[PDB]
């Protein structure tokens, strides 16, 4: 949530957007607020 | 006992040994 | 079955009430009211468990119930909470350092419990049928209420064959993993017994639903997770204490993972107790480590006991009370046990011979209390059993004064021994 | 295998999600009373993870969508409105509500 | 669960001046703003091997301050807590413990891309050829968004066999690692048998072959260890990580050499960022004279972290010398190389408000009369002891049915338990009874 | 009771693997034709058993 | 027979039914008080009720501490474990001191486990299945049993097994005419080899042409195996087996080997309790004997506090020699017997006395009797007289060399001349000390 809400592109979109793009921001937030494999599945973590 | 002297190996370096004949059976 | 009565078998826990009020001689503990109440307070804080790394030192004379109080706390605390008891001299390993030994002692008394619901099939086998071909078969299972039939896949046929299970076995199937475990023979599992075979290992068959959901708990100590993650061998956890765990991303990594499990609720952290008996045996390096090992949020409470007062610390020439630096001594609450009144001595001996199942006359109690008040309590406890054996050799019913007097003459008490040591043996 | 690569659990789907954690607590507390529950959520593909979450807890349920055809909608409503032993009805806030 | 929890920052203003009571710290103004200079020294990433000594009597917050530095810095930089006593290893050289702890205080945040193949494997065939071993294995994979086919290495075939895969079940492959997992049978197959040993899982989603960028972070020590005792993955040198696997005195040739070279090579091609952190050697007063003399060369190295020492002693004998004595228990040669921060001994009012902060940190309600009494106990005995009486008194409060601590509560608790100062007279009066 | 059957419901040949036959090792201690001791050897060139 | 050692003559504490000593019962003479005392502790052992009880045999060197300490072992017999260790065995390179102490502690707790096993064997002559009615649809060839005929030197008997044995038998690949093994409860078939009646006459094969079994076709016996808890512990710590590559820790010997409580207690006390409460095994708690205990470290002495206070401990006999003496591992702490006062508070002390001349003549006579020496009463008296001046042990030790002089001199028994001669060939400690004091 705090990553997505602070990214350069999301800041820009919240500054200016033709409605639907900001609604897409808060709907991506539907995703990340309800459960995260809507937003992104947790990665497999592996040694570098 | 079975030490193979220089002699016995120079001996087996003589004319060759003949072949066998194992085919027959009689008991 | 056979764990013979030792020095502390009689105390079944601290004899406290619902208000942490110690009783005079209830629940096997006698006298020693103030220190027992203090032990009760810290036991309740162990149970509450929300504060980490708090530390208690049970100080007092030799023989005044310090170890008795510690094992009373262990017994009152019961299973399912880790109580790890260690002598201070156990941490001087050749295989690992003092401080790794102490980390492992601390971590062995924190438990991580993962609690999970899982669905099983529990039933008495009525039939098993299986064909060679990708082999294939069927299984029919019964409970007192119902029966049902299952078609079996290849892996399930394999695992059923691996246990050689058959009709009349009463078994569980874990639907998630498929491991079979015959609890025993149903009363319908009797062989033909026309020839010799397996014995009559009969047990009742199951009731209720054939498939049911039940809880399983996997509890492991923090040291146990730590070891089995340390290196791929890992049966270290039983093999021996062969360790030297890498601090780098095993302590922090386990702590973060267990904290995440705690926070998301996958696991519950159950902090326990580390009891260091004869803690004066620790090295100044060991005390220095304890200082900051206590200052952690995965630290159990640790209890300590010591017989000695003003004396030099091990590994140096610094005098200090209890033989502990006033650096670590400042992290502690100190509970001092007092010497016993004549009635407390008499009552300890009474409870102790009750534990050892030997009768004595009241004159025997009188003289033995006199012995254990002139000499030392442990010696009076040792005379109980010796006099009992002397009594039984004369086919007596109970221990009499003459038995105790005889066996007192027969064994010495370190005072009379030093008195008789007036012969300059190998000084 | 475990010591070289860590995969997401995928079994307890309530792992990352506090919403599902508090929901698990709430449903567990309500189960003692057994008076049954409607769970409304939009996001048709979120009903999927609720449908998984309830099997992890062994709750008998059924669920209603924009994709469930009409006769099945009536059948589900009848097999819940007039049938016990079902604890939970997962349904879309628009199509079911 | 708490212990040093109350403190969560140095409690400084925008001017870097101590606020007298903030962020969990309620005294030590000079020391806390000196620590402000230290945190700025750490966050600038400009210096190497600078060292700080927090010096003062026991209980004067010199660990509270050192941990509050860790909080002021955040969780983004490495903070390595260490006790001096940790150098005395059995398995590794005493000076080696120390020089590796320097290495894990330097972090490295590095971004990686690793390629994934996943899905239901719809078909498999090993490519047979004469050598007469297997050449490869061909595979086909399905996901909710597509399908593809590929050729895979014999090692990956070997690990697929370790896993015992079958046609028509779900797998995952991380090809840079070469690792494999059999994730189960597809949900669609769950009807195939009435009982099975399988676990059934819905089909993977997204592409059958995918990539993504992952910002790992490691330490220089992790790179060191990774090359000294490799896991390696694709080899049977598990035989070296086995019937041996101890700690080793890994050496300059790679530690100061190869590892530094590859890390710089990552840094100045943009793949990584170096993040110097802190090594906090607490209880430094009981390192060996060998360790102290090695810290000379360690603090003078151009790659070292910032080192915070905490010491607690007067002037006493240095461990390992047996004759020479020095302040803080540290030789003057190393004491010349550190900036010394005093920590003060608390006055009664500062001590009293530490009691209050501690009480409200673990959810204890305490009446002001009892709070004042704990202040009196604290000045009579010590801060840490009167702080410790809080939880036992709350337990007695619960047992008496109260919701807060009151005067006779702390009296009872302060009667059951003794402090170090108050136990010494008991041990001194009856001297020849305790032994 | 819980008794066990194995049925070879396939071609009876698969049961026929097992039964019938069960012969002994027919030979018995052979006597050499010279010293009439019981034999310890058999000559590769004649196959005659012999002892000394 | 076997060689004569220092204590080969002691055969028991020498106690009659009231627990006294007449004067010289069963190879021990004198020490009536001490022998009565450890007569009590013998019965403390036999009652199996107490744990971690400890007794300290304290007295001057040569006063029979070791002798009657192992006379206890004779009284107990070979059934119970008697585990001797000297106070110097604790110092080790591979393993920490207190771990040696724990190993020895539960090396002294035995566990004797009784189990019948029953077996069938013989040359297998019949191997025929028994067809039966079709259990289900018409496949035919439904095997309900299998008949197997076994021959031994006693007789030939036919036996019916259920078809699972037919499968195992085939998987074991046995043939008619070979010798098998069947374990009735477990159900195993093991092929112990083709019968020797089908002899190796010109077969060179290494597979055992095993002789026809003697005795009945069916034989059962109660195996009775005694193991110490330490044997179970060690066998669990470093196990055997030709698999599980960890088991190929086979080039390596076994340092680092300090056993762990999780195993020791959590996994191994439960199985012993189970076998005991099931009727399969009996616990035989034995004795741990630690002579020269004064050699232990202060760390060891403090560990013994915890060890002796356990419920799962043997009874421990300590023997000590020193006076008031510095405890090892301490900076000049002096205490009785070289043992910390803290541990002396935990041991019943048995005091051994220093012998009279009469008792020494008796011991010399018994030692001569044991070593096979014939000695004249004059030589016996002279050995006694020179043994009053120096230690008993020297007096006793002069016997065999004096007997060798007698044999060389053609005599059948020690004449006084030979003990005189040997007493000038060899010195005792005191005489040698005087020599050393004279010359620089
Ligand atoms: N409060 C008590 N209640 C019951 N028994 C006691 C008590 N105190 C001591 N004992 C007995 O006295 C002996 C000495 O107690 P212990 O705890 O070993 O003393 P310490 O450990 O303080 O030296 C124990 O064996 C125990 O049986
Ligand atoms: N300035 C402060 N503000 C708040 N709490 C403090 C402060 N100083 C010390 N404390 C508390 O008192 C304890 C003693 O300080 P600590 O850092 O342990 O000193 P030392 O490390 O010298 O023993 C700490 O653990 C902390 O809980
Ligand atoms: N009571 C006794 N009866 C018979 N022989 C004895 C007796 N006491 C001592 N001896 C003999 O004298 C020797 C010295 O006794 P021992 O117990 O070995 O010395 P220590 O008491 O120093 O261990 C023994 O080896 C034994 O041969």
């Amino acid at each position: 949530y705090d990553d997505f809400m602070a990214q350069t592109t999301t800041k820009e979109t919240l500054a200016t957007g033709h409605f639907m793009s900001v609604i897409n921001i808060l709907m991506q937030l539907r995703k990340v607020c309800n459960h995260p494999n809507l937003f992104d599945p947790r990665p497999v973590t592996s040694p570098f | 006992r079975h030490r193979l002297s220089r002699r016995v190996l120079l001996e087996v370096a003589t004319a060759p040994d003949p072949p066998p004949r194992p085919k027959p059976v009689k008991m | 079955r056979i764990e013979r009565i030792g020095a502390h078998s009689h105390i079944r826990g601290l004899g406290l009430d619902d208000a942490l009020e110690p009783r005079q001689a209830s629940q096997g503990m006698v006298g020693q009211l103030a220190a027992r109440r203090a032990a009760g307070v810290v036991l309740e804080m162990i149970r509450e468990g929300k504060i980490a790394g708090r530390a208690v030192l049970i100080a007092g004379q030799p023989g005044t119930g310090k170890t008795a109080i510690a094992m009373g706390m262990a017994q009152a605390l019961g299973p399912d909470t880790p109580f790890t008891a260690i002598a201070g001299s156990e941490i001087f390993s050749l295989e690992m350092s003092k401080t790794e030994a102490l980390t492992q002692a601390f971590r062995r008394s924190i438990g991580v419990r993962i609690k999970e619901e899982t669905e099983i099939i529990e039933g008495e086998v009525v039939e098993i049928q299986i064909d060679r071909p990708s082999k294939v078969g069927k299984l029919t299972l019964k409970t007192t209420e119902m029966e049902t039939i299952y078609d079996l896949g290849t892996k399930m046929i394999e695992s059923l064959t691996k246990d050689k299970v058959q009709a009349g076995d009463v078994i569980t199937i874990d639907k998630a993993t498929g491991k079979i475990s015959k609890l025993g023979r149903s009363f319908t599992r009797a062989r033909d017994y026309d020839a010799m075979g397996s014995q009559t290992k009969f047990v009742q068959c199951p009731d209720g639903e054939l498939q049911k959901r039940k809880e399983v708990v996997h509890t492991v100590s923090l040291h146990e997770i730590d070891v089995i993650n340390s290196r791929t061998q890992g049966f270290l956890a039983l093999f021996s204490g062969d360790t030297g765990e890498i601090k780098s991303e095993v302590r922090e990594q386990i702590n973060a993972k267990v904290a995440e499990w705690r926070e998301e609720g996958k696991a519950e952290i159950i902090p326990g107790v580390l009891f260091i008996d004869e803690v004066h045996m620790l090295d100044i390096e060991s005390f220095s480590f304890l200082n900051r090992a206590l200052e952690s949020d995965m630290a159990p409470v640790l209890i300590m006991a010591t017989n000695r007062g003003i004396t030099r610390i091990r590994g140096t020439s610094y005098q200090s009370p209890h033989g502990i630096p006033i650096d670590l001594l400042d992290r502690l609450l100190i509970v001092s046990t007092t010497p016993y009144s004549e009635k407390d001595t008499k009552q300890i001996l009474r409870i102790r011979c009750e534990e050892e199942d030997v009768e004595m006359s009241e004159d025997a109690y009188t003289v033995l209390t006199r012995i254990g008040l002139e000499t030392s309590l442990r010696y009076a406890i040792q005379l109980i059993t010796a006099a009992s054996l002397v009594c039984r050799k004369r086919k007596g019913t109970e221990v009499q004064v003459d038995d105790i007097k005889r066996v007192y003459s027969l064994f010495l008490d370190e005072s009379r021994s030093t008195q008789y040591m007036k012969e300059y043996q190998d000084a | 295998c475990n010591m070289r690569t860590q995969f997401p659990d995928l079994r307890l789907i309530q792992y990352d999600c506090g919403k599902l954690q508090t929901l698990a607590v709430l449903l567990r507390q309500l189960k003692a009373e057994g008076h049954r529950v409607l769970i409304f959520t939009q996001m048709t593909r979120m009903l999927d993870v609720l449908e998984q979450f309830l099997t992890y807890h062994g709750h008998l349920y059924l669920r209603l969508d924009g994709s469930t055809r009409v006769e099945q909608r009536q059948a589900l409503m009848e097999r819940f409105n007039a049938d016990k032993r079902i604890f939970c009805f997962i349904l879309s806030t628009r199509s079911g509500g | 669960i708490a212990s040093h929890s109350h403190v969560k920052g140095l409690g400084l203003d925008e001017s870097g001046l101590a606020k007298q009571a903030a962020s969990g710290l309620v005294g030590q103004e000079n020391a806390r703003e000196a620590c402000g200079v230290i945190v700025e020294l750490i966050k600038s990433k400009k210096m190497a091997g600078r060292a700080v000594l927090l010096a003062g009597p026991p209980g004067t917050g010199k660990t509270a301050l050192a941990l509050a530095i860790a909080q002021e810095l955040g969780s983004k930089v490495p903070f390595c807590p260490m006790v001096g006593s940790e150098v005395y290893s059995t398995e590794i050289k005493k000076t080696e413990v120390l020089m590796e702890n320097f290495r894990r205080a330097i972090g490295l945040r590095i971004k990686e891309t690793k390629e994934v193949y996943e899905g239901e494997v719809t078909e498999l065939t090993p490519c047979e050829t004469e050598n007469k071993t297997i050449s490869h294995v061909i595979i086909g994979l399905k996901t909710a968004k597509g399908t593809k086919q590929l050729k895979l290495d014999p090692s990956i075939f070997e690990s697929l066999q370790k896993e015992r895969v079958e046609a028509g079940d779900v797998i995952y492959i991380e090809a840079n690692s070469g690792a494999v997992k059999r994730q189960g049978r597809c949900d669609t197959y769950a009807t195939e048998f009435d009982l099975e040993a399988e676990e059934y899982v819905p089909l993977p989603k997204g592409d059958v072959h995918k990539k993504k960028e992952i910002i790992q972070d490691v330490t220089l020590h992790d790179l060191d260890v990774a090359n000294a005792r490799p896991q390696g993955g694709q080899d049977i040198l598990s035989m070296m990580g086995q019937l041996m696997k101890p700690k080793k005195t890994e050496i300059t040739d790679k530690l100061r050499g190869e590892i530094n070279k590859v890390v710089n090579k990552y840094i100045d091609q943009g793949i990584a960022e170096l993040v110097p952190g802190v090594l906090f050697v607490d209880e430094v007063h009981m390192l060996d004279i060998e360790c102290f003399t090695y810290l000379h060369r360690a603090l003078e190295s151009s790659i070292a972290p910032i080192v915070i020492f905490a010491s607690n002693r007067g002037n006493c004998v240095i461990r390992g010398t047996e004759d020479i004595t020095s302040p803080h228990g540290i030789p003057l040669d190393l004491l010349d190389r550190v900036m010394i921060i005093r920590t003060m001994l608390y006055t009664p009012q500062e001590m009293k408000q530490i009691i209050k902060i501690r009480a409200q940190t673990e959810g204890i309600n305490i009446s002001e009369e009892a709070l004042n009494h704990l202040g009196e106990i604290g000045t009579k005995t010590t801060l840490r002891y009167s702080v410790q009486l809080l939880t036992p008194a709350n337990l007695l409060a619960k047992i008496n049915g109260k919701d807060s601590i009151e005067k006779e509560h702390v009296e009872e608790i302060s009667e059951l338990f003794y402090d170090a100062k108050s136990s010494a007279k008991i041990l001194a009066d009856q001297q020849d009874k305790y032994m | 009771c819980s008794r066990t059957f194995i049925t070879f419901s396939d071609d009876a040949t698969f049961e026929e693997w097992f039964p019938q036959g069960r012969p002994p090792k027919v030979p018995v201690r052979e006597v050499c034709p010279v010293t009439h001791r019981p034999a310890l050897y058999r000559d590769p060139v004649t196959d005659i058993p012999y002892a000394t």
